[PDB]
């Protein structure tokens, strides 16, 4: 019912960041989760997704981003390696159904700013 | 007013039909009661009538018909064509009161003496699900039959056949990603065929699957549920296999905490 994020900031191109998302207990055992991103003026796009276990990455981030999970701490992670200026956005932690995690999630976090310049 | 989702069989691609089904699911569940990566449709008991129904507008040739889907079970209850509306026989009193809210500005309201379940519709249609074809063709013709029932052309074995067609390609496609995918493969290759037993047993087992999944011991079924494949031949003891199969469930119990 709550999704708390942290880990944003400003880095240079080629550097890395790691986002974290503390989730409630109910969300963690019954929901698929993932990471979206949004630039002001454009649509929210899904970046990564943890289902079933199954991973789903957007074509723009495959090979550079890795989504993971810690069952024992109720936290999901997104490691972002080799960042590009195209990755600058507000990143949102998400949790939804198995089918609707890659589109139209159910719960959202506040959103953390990631700046690559 | 109730939410409306638009779809036309004129140019229907796997993309447009997919987005249509996903929008239907989106309006069926808020996503607030997900259990084992499967959303539970909202409880019937405390639901206000202003959140009880969904409307699906079908178009084709460009005749349009508005199906009424019940939010609590994703199932079709009636439809509107022109200034006429036709409903299925309710099985208690509260759903009937809810039906009176559906198409309030039509001139003619008629409730069929029969219910909407597969049994009665099959008997009216002369055929059963195992032999009736599904596809964009059957849907495009179904829309026309539904529209021209109020005009006075379509007869009952064709009306109810169009009913089971719409129910399978819309309601059951919304309930199961499996059936949705099979309709995607029919639309993609322009195919029109009868639904194989996998589909039909999944349709007959939706309520039992909801009960077992919501009643499981952290996913483990108390009793095994029997399903079929395409040849007709298995037992499931867990919710893990069903996660990429079933997309919607009925509210059976409260969440355990």
């Amino acid at each position: 019912v709550q999704l708390v994020e942290t880990g944003g900031g400003s880095v240079q191109a080629g550097d890395s960041l790691t986002l974290s998302c503390a989730a409630s207990e109910r969300i963690f055992s019954h929901y698929a989760m993932g990471w979206y991103r949004q630039v002001p003026g454009k649509e929210r796009e899904p970046v990564a997704a943890l289902r079933l276990t199954e991973t789903n990455y957007a074509d723009s981030v495959e090979g550079r981003f890795t989504i993971s999970r810690d069952n024992a701490k109720n936290t999901m992670y997104l490691r972002m390696s080799s960042l590009k200026p195209e990755d600058t956005a507000v990143y949102y932690c998400a949790a939804g159904s198995y089918a609707a995690i890659l589109y139209a999630p159910s719960y959202w976090g506040q959103g953390t700013q990631v700046t690559v310049s | 007013q109730y939410p409306i989702i638009n779809f036309t069989t004129a140019g229907a691609t796997v993309q447009s039909y997919t987005n249509f089904i996903r929008a239907v699911r989106g309006r069926l569940t808020t996503g607030a009661d997900v259990r084992h990566e499967i959303p539970v449709l909202p409880n019937r008991v405390g639901l206000p009538i202003n959140q009880r129904f969904i409307l699906v507008e079908l178009s084709n040739h460009e005749l349009s018909v508005t199906l009424a889907l019940d939010v609590t079970n994703a199932y079709v209850v009636g439809y509107r064509a022109g200034n006429s509306a036709y409903f299925f026989h309710p099985d208690n009193q509260e759903d009937a009161e809810a039906i009176t809210h559906l198409f309030t500005d039509v001139q003619n309201r008629y409730t069929f003496a029969f219910g909407g379940n597969y049994d009665r519709l099959e008997q009216l249609a002369g055929n059963l699900r195992e032999n009736i074809e599904l596809g964009n063709g059957p849907l495009e013709e179904a829309i026309s039959a539904l529209y021209y029932y109020s005009t006075g052309g379509t007869q009952l074995p064709t009306l109810a056949r169009s009913f089971i067609i719409c129910i399978q390609m819309i309601s059951e496609a919304a309930r199961f990603q499996y059936i949705e995918g099979e309709m995607r493969t029919r639309i993609r290759y322009n195919r029109r065929s009868a639904p194989d037993p996998s589909v039909i047993t999944l349709e007959n087992s939706w309520g039992r699957l909801s009960t077992a999944i919501q009643e499981s011991n952290q996913g483990a079924f108390a009793s095994p549920i029997q399903l079929q494949r395409r040849n007709g031949s298995f037992s499931v003891y867990d919710v893990s296999i069903l996660i990429p199969i079933i997309a919607l469930m009925v509210y059976r119990c409260a969440p355990p905490p």
